[PDB]
DNA sequence: CGATCGAT
DNA sequence: ATCGATCGTTTTTTTTTTTTT
């Protein structure tokens, strides 16, 4: 019409006239994007088209179907007129939102919700596999044994016209297995979390539907927020009929949005993007890194470097089919119960992409071993965590007064990074590349002096095997510190109402996807000589078999140093900070005699 | 109707009277109810028969608030059912037999039941904005959240207030005035910032009971689940650890793998405080071990991505090895327990029995005013009705502390560990900041006791005071 | 055939379908050896019912000629003296291991086949694979399926096989058949004649390992068997061969028995569960079968850890296995002594 | 001695040679020699 | 036992 | 419009094995 042909020039002198990010708009340039990558999922801004026109707000819900047919519409119209290039391939569009300044929880949406814009959000749990549907109606005609011919398709509705080739004759027909459209499916069940329930009755939950693009991102378990909106099958067998019509409700998604998303994830700004190499390259950002581990203690450099490295240090190195060396690290500080330590884990849950929480005592490891049947409705099947959480983390807590048949379990996923199981209708196997929690609590009271280390806590011969990042909580008072660290605490509590949060997080994505790096011969002799002083210095006192995985974690802290610098290769720096840190802490797990690579090293020093 | 028939004749032509248009969802009428039963009424348990169930339905504005434990006033409207199949009902079936001149569908009929209006009583509390029996229609911050401050700033100004509160709700009760004073600030507030993305920050506290036996320590809080909302007890073994956890499913019903709450876990900011606290078995003990300080629980082997949490304090019930304080063992065998949870209890006040007779002829006195059926208790300061009025409102202020014992709590707290520095040659003991965290909302929350914001170092006085009669209490 | 290059299943797609592809798995389990044919003959017409898709049947009799007294409503007698007769296997399909499996678990499929691709694959084997990806059954329009399935069309996917074949990892699918050529067994033969052959195979385990010649002179030795010297009394000599290891961890065990299952047939898991042996009951007809894994050793070998380390409720079947490779059944209405010729490697942890 | 049987057979059956020496076997001889040295304590 | 469908 | 001859029509089961705490 007049007005009713004006949606799509709106859109049109929408996409390139409305301009942010200092000029040259995206979706002038994010639709090119689009494109390139060959996706074919174009997101708009809701915020972004208020701020343009605000009059698509009112016009959407009297049928936000149309909406989006007259959107993709355009992109097709815009696309292929100036990218005609790509008429081969996909050449078919439709686009998402993700501006609704709203959650509806779940147990909240009713007959008021009917087939307009929505959003929620949830959990899944267990759907269908992978599947698809048809697209497109055309038959085969065999009284005259022609085609009855392609025909325009409703949403679940009969065509049937008398017109076709065939003397626009032939009721009967017959139909074939191609020449006709697909589309991929796959489904969903939502549940609600177990934090925002009506805290303790039994939950809620409705289906929801993905459609071809989407599908093969979901699992059971993961962290979602959709915009979706609201169905309805229009008979769930309406008749003489029950008490109640058998109806049901459905989600049909437009745009899903992970609340996890581990991957390499935000857009750019057009300048604020080099945020990194104004500053990423100076000498002074060995330590710099520190200071946004947990803003929480005055003092513990220590625990503080190692986990900042092992935040996002790792290397694959994959040799000649032998095996997969470790993307993986166990640092622990088996400390004191109740000095600070279980907080210090939330912040990397906070800033680290991925993430479980579990504390001590779980399962008896073997997790909540199944027989593959259509009986039961198959039966759900899981085997652990370090299966759900793969190069990433998922927390424990308190872990030291668990059961020991956990302790035996986790006891291979650490090093081998391999699962493998049995004692089903299957023997299959499946990877797990993590690194581990520590958190645990030690025995005695609260903890020992500088007497043995093996006498402070009591675990098995064959669970010494591995070992890591040995640091402790050990206390003795100092009132000068307590003073400082008081003030501190009592300024903490005085907030009422270098680095921030807002970016190392993508620097750390950045550091551990993207750059992979290195190492070259400079000085891997004298590694000898330092482990040959743990063996002659060390051999019935200390030494606690600290075999041949510490040692290549010495190797894992240098590439970690080079990936906190970007660097992919080095000199003595990283390497013999690696020498400083232990040379540190195996002073620390002494006797009051303390000193003994300290003595030894004088000279290293 | 609920009997429906897409097949209708014709309104305007001669055309079609079982081919029937297609359908609207678009601009026609919906509505929406759900669907629950009902067991026999607990006011009405005869012998013999079962509980007969009643089926029954709600319209639009009635539902979500029906819930388990709950009774009702329902209308009337019982029905017939426009059912669709049923077996058994083997009586005489008819059906009309049109005129003879020059479809079917069995009939046996079920019953069910309906209704239109719910007064779910007794489970209705209101805030501060319901009038209660004692208002003073008067203008505030809400409608009535402290329209009465025409007295509750009186209930606020007194020195003598702080005494007579803690004698205005232990009239039928004698003891030590230590703990009349300290166990309201369980249920009083706490701190309640306004800050950063840090973490959850906490308003409560840990707080004890021991004492030797038959000392009511009991009927402290008997009494306190008839007192306070949200704040529901049971005992730990008046369950399982289907307590803590739900009830252990291994059985298909829905998906064959329940444990979604518990009875700890569903008091949320009340408390459901517990007794026996010494011979329960150490599986609940080490999740509260955690449970009460990192509020932010999990689980395994049937998680559905377990994330639950604790809300409110706690109350415990102590008692020694041989039921006496005999001073022949160190605390530590006394009660032979755990370093970390002494610690975090950061309150103790326990409640020691001798034998003077004075004493207890004066709790016969006190009987003297327990059956005197007319006056069988004592005078009072302050009816319950401003008092729980003025505890609801106390808590909207936003506390602050700008105080120089707020900048000299190091002062106070270095002197706590200057006298406490020792505390290590004679049977050891342990300091540690969960303390210091306890102290500073104890003070707050002692200056939330005024109506009034922004802490005061007599507060901090008084908490240090007060922490040191429990650490020297501890003291064997 | 073809060497173009192999896709991954997570793109088996709808644009994918009805199209010659080529892919790498891995084979799990596949059928028995039913039937199929391509036509037959009816009493009622005679003629052998030639059909396109590898069942409408009109209404008219063809044994018309009874005079006005006609047979009509479908009355079909199929004739199997007139019929024929094809294989049919459904051969099965997991995905690879490094190709989405890391934060979800793989997905696979399941095949077919008409003639002589039956005897063809054994499971647990590399396959390289040209087939085709399409479906049985079809509809979009409102006729909804089952009871509340299907909101608007989702039909099943599968494919079946037009020139399967196999992998090279190295040798990647030499398990059972020879295609082998006179070269490779005169090599044999002249490796064979090689006098300085063992000692060099001492050395081929540990490329990147040190020490442990001596440990090492019989780890092969476990690899080959020896002879099942049979008798025509019971006493069947043990034939395959087992082994014993354990101390000190940090001295690579797990690397070890790693590459011991890389180098024809062997299985890994350790502990906490290959395999009572599995007597389900089939979900189509409710029958008991037996999938009864040692089986999945019937001449390979195994290798495992973590002896020590899972309870004794499952050691006893195996136990006893691997003296006698009779694997026992009395537990449902079967007596069905199989057996199976595994060896075992034994790793293990001392406490203390 | 009816595994160490297997042993000479495996060694056999590496240089394809049937019958086998007890030269051939002394090689088992020193290796089963470990178990035995090992449970000697 | 029901609807389709043809003619009278 | 009416009658009659045409077309097409189908539903029944309970229990055993391994697994997890
Ligand atoms: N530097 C600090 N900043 C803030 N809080 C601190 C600091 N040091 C100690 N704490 C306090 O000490 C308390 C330690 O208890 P937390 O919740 O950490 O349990 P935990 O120490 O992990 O004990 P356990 O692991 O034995 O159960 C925390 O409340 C923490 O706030
Ligand atoms: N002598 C060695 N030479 C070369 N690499 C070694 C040596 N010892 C160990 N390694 C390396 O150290 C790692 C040892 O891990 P592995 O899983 O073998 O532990 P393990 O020896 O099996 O201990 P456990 O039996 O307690 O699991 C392997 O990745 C291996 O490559
Ligand atoms: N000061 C008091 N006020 C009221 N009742 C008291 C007081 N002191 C003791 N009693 C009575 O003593 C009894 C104490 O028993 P209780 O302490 O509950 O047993 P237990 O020692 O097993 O907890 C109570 O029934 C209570 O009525």
């Amino acid at each position: 019409l007049g007005p009713r042909t004006e949606i799509a020039n709106r859109f049109q002198s929408f996409l390139r006239t409305f301009v942010d990010e200092r000029g040259a708009y995206t979706y002038r340039d994010r639709i090119r994007r689009m494109c390139e990558q060959n996706m074919s999922s174009f997101v708009v801004s809701y915020t972004d088209l208020a701020n343009k026109e605000h009059v698509l707000a009112y016009f959407l819900p009297e049928a936000p179907f149309q909406m989006l047919e007259i959107f993709d519409k355009v992109a097709k119209d815009m696309v292929l007129s100036i990218f005609p290039t790509y008429e081969r391939v996909t050449t078919e569009i439709h686009v998402r939102i993700s501006e609704l300044p709203l959650i509806e929880e779940l147990r909240t949406f009713r007959k008021l919700h009917l087939n307009q814009l929505v959003r929620t959000l949830g959990v899944v749990t267990a759907t269908t596999g992978v599947l698809p549907q048809l697209s497109v109606i055309k038959y085969d005609c065999v009284k005259c044994g022609y085609v009855l011919g392609p025909f325009v398709q409703s949403q679940n509705t009969e065509i049937k016209p008398g017109s076709c080739p065939e003397c626009q004759s032939t009721g009967p027909f017959s139909i074939n297995m191609e020449q006709t459209l697909y589309r991929n499916y796959q489904k969903i069940t939502l549940q609600e979390s177990p934090g925002r329930i009506p805290a303790g009755r039994i939950p809620r939950s409705k289906d929801v539907i993905l459609l071809a693009d989407l599908c093969d991102q979901c699992k059971p378990g993961d962290e979602l927020e959709v915009t979706g909106i609201y169905t309805n099958n229009y008979d769930g067998s309406l008749n003489t009929d029950q008490g109640f019509p058998v109806f049901a409700t459905v989600i049909i998604a437009n745009h899903v949005v992970v609340k996890d998303s581990k991957q390499v994830v935000q857009s750019l700004t057009d300048e604020d993007i080099a945020t990194i190499q104004k500053l990423s390259k100076d000498p002074r950002i060995v330590e710099r890194v520190v200071a946004s581990m947990a803003p929480s203690i005055y003092g513990h450099d220590y625990i503080k470097r190692a986990l900042a490295l092992a935040l996002f240090g790792g290397e694959s190195k994959n040799p000649g089919e032998k095996h997969k060396v470790r993307g993986d690290i166990n640092l622990l500080i088996c400390g004191d119960p109740g000095t600070a330590k279980s907080q210090f884990l939330k912040y990397t849950e906070k800033v680290a992409p991925r993430a479980v929480f579990t504390t001590g005592q779980g399962a008896s490891a073997v997790g909540l071993y199944v027989r593959r049947n259509p009986v039961s409705r198959e039966w759900t099947l899981e085997a652990g965590a370090l299966v759900l959480a793969d190069q990433g983390v998922c927390l424990i807590d308190e872990f030291d007064k668990m059961n020991d048949q956990d302790r035996t379990s986790i006891h291979e996923a650490m090093e081998q990074q391999s699962i493998s199981i049995s004692k089903a209708g299957i023997v299959t196997s499946l990877q797990a590349r993590c690194t581990v929690i520590a958190a645990a609590n030690p025995i005695g009271g609260r903890y020992d002096p500088s007497m043995t280390f093996s006498e402070n806590v009591n675990l098995s011969e064959p669970i010494l095997s591995r070992f890591d990042v040995l640091c402790v909580v050990k206390d003795e008072f100092d009132p000068m510190q307590d003073q400082q660290l008081a003030k501190f605490v009592v300024h903490s509590h005085m907030k009422h109402h270098e680095i921030p949060q807002d970016l190392l997080r993508q620097y750390i994505v950045y550091a551990k996807e993207n750059i992979r790096p290195k190492l070259t011969n400079i000085d891997e002799d004298k590694i000898a000589k330092m482990y040959a002083q743990l063996r002659q210095e060390s051999f019935a006192t200390g030494s606690l078999p600290i075999t041949v995985r510490h040692i290549e974690s010495v190797i894992r802290m240098s590439e970690a140093h080079a990936r906190m610098h970007l660097r992919e290769n080095v000199m003595e720096a990283d390497v013999s900070m690696a020498i400083r840190m232990m040379l540190e802490s195996f002073i620390e797990a002494q006797k009051f005699s303390v000193m003994k690579k300290m003595r030894s090293t004088f000279q290293k020093y | 109707q609920f009997k429906f028939t897409n097949p209708t004749i014709c309104r305007n032509p001669v055309c079609s009277n079982r081919k029937r248009f297609m359908l609207d969802v678009e601009k026609s009428l919906f509505l929406d109810f759900q669907k629950i039963r009902i067991q026999e009424t607990q006011a009405e348990l005869p012998r013999g028969c079962i509980p007969r169930a009643v089926e029954i339905i709600l319209r639009s504005e009635l539902v979500e608030t029906v819930q388990a434990g709950d009774r009702y006033d329902f209308t009337g409207t019982l029905i017939v059912v426009p059912d669709v199949s049923v077996l058994a009902g083997v009586g005489t079936r008819a059906e009309n037999s049109s005129r003879h001149k020059p479809g079917m569908r069995e009939l046996n009929y079920r019953m069910a039941f309906l209704a239109c209006s719910v007064q779910a009583t007794t489970a209705r509390f209101g805030g501060t904005d319901l009038p209660m029996s004692e208002v003073t229609a008067e203008d505030m911050k809400k409608q009535m959240t402290d329209a009465e401050w025409h007295k509750i700033y009186e209930m606020s100004k007194d020195r003598n207030l702080y005494q007579n509160l803690i004698s205005s709700l232990f009239p039928s009760i004698y003891g030590n005035d230590e703990v009349k004073r300290g166990i309201l600030l369980q249920q009083f507030g706490g701190v309640a910032k306004t800050t950063t993305e840090k973490t959850s920050l906490r308003g409560d506290i840990n707080v004890c009971i021991v004492g030797d036996p038959s000392t009511a320590k009991s009927q402290f809080l008997k009494q306190v689940s008839d007192f306070s909302p949200r704040a529901i007890y049971t005992s730990g073994k008046a369950s399982s650890a289907a307590g803590l956890t739900a009830a252990v499913v291994r059985d298909e019903e829905s998906f064959d793998f329940v444990i979604e709450a518990g009875a700890l876990m569903l008091a949320d900011n009340g408390i459901c405080c517990i007794d026996e606290f010494d011979k329960m078995d150490q599986r609940d003990q080490v999740a509260i071990h955690e449970a009460m300080e990192q509020q932010t629980i999990s689980i395994a082997r049937a998680g559905v991505r377990a994330t639950l949490n604790a809300r409110t304090s706690i109350l415990a019930a102590a008692n020694p090895i041989n039921g006496r304080y005999d001073r022949s063992k160190s605390l530590q065998q006394n009660i032979q327990l755990s370093a970390p949870i002494m610690s975090r209890f950061d309150l103790f006040f326990i409640l020691v029995d001798e034998c003077n007779e004075v004493v207890d002829y004066a709790i016969a006195r006190k009987i003297v005013d327990l059956h005197s059926n007319i006056e069988e208790s004592v005078e009072r300061a302050y009816t319950r009705e401003e008092v729980l009025r003025y505890v609801t409102f106390a808590r909207q202020f936003k506390p602050v502390i700008s105080q120089e014992a707020g900048h000299m709590l190091v002062e106070n707290y270095g002197h706590l560990r200057q006298r406490d520095t020792g505390t290590s040659g004679r049977s050891t003991w342990r300091i540690t900041v969960r303390q210091l965290e306890s102290m500073i909302r104890l003070s707050e929350a002692m200056a939330k006791l005024e109506c009034s914001n922004r802490v005061l170092e007599r507060h901090v006085k008084e908490a240090f005071r007060l922490l040191n009669k429990s650490i020297i209490r501890v003291e064997q | 055939s073809s060497n173009a290059n192999p896709t991954n299943i997570r793109q088996l797609k709808s644009d994918c379908v009805s199209k010659l592809v080529k892919i790498a798995g891995i084979i799990v389990a596949a059928s028995g050896i039913s039937a199929k044919a391509t036509r037959m003959s009816i009493q009622c017409l005679s003629c052998s019912t030639v059909i396109p898709n590898l069942y409408a049947l009109p209404r008219k009799c063809n044994t018309e000629q009874a005079g006005r007294p006609k047979c009509p409503l479908d009355p079909f007698f199929i004739m199997p003296d007139k019929c024929k007769c094809v294989d049919f296997q459904t051969l099965k399909l997991q995905e690879l291991p490094d190709f989405v499996p890391q934060g979800e678990i793989p997905r696979h499929l399941q095949l077919f086949c008409d003639r002589s691709l039956c005897e063809r694959v054994v499971p647990g084997n590399r396959v390289l694979i040209q087939g085709i990806y399409s479906i049985r059954k079809v509809g979009k329009p409102s006729r909804r399926d089952g009871r509340e399935k299907a909101v608007v069309g989702v039909r099943a996917p599968y494919m079946r096989v037009v020139g399967i074949t196999v992998d090279s990892e190295g040798a990647g699918a030499i398990s059972r058949y020879s295609n082998i050529t006179s070269d490779e067994e005169e090599h044999f033969r002249r490796m064979a004649a090689s006098g300085d052959i063992y000692e060099r195979l001492s050395q081929s385990l540990a490329p990147s390992i040190f020490g442990s010649r001596d440990i090492k002179k019989a780890i092969t030795c476990m690899l080959f068997g020896g002879s099942r010297k049979r008798l025509p009394d019971g006493l069947c000599r043990r034939g395959d061969i087992n082994v014993l290891l354990l101390g000190d961890p940090g001295t690579a065990k797990s690397q070890l028995l790693k590459f011991v299952e890389k180098v024809p047939i062997a299985v890994y898991t350790s502990g906490k569960g290959s395999s009572t042996a599995s007597v389900m009951k089939d979900p189509q007809t409710r029958n008991f079968v037996m999938e009864g894994a040692m089986v999945l050793a019937d001449g390979g070998v195994v290798c495992i850890d973590e002896f020590d380390k899972m309870r004794e409720d499952d050691r006893v079947a195996i136990h006893e296995a691997m003296e006698q490779q009779t694997i026992s059944i009395a537990k449902a209405g079967i007596t069905t002594t199989l057996n199976s010729r595994c060896s075992v490697l034994a790793a293990a942890n001392s406490i203390f | 001695l009816e595994a160490v049987i297997r042993i000479s057979e495996s060694l056999a059956k590496i240089r394809l040679q049937p019958f086998a020496t007890d030269e051939h076997v002394n090689e088992a001889l020193r290796l089963f020699q470990v178990s035995t040295l090992d449970a000697a304590m």
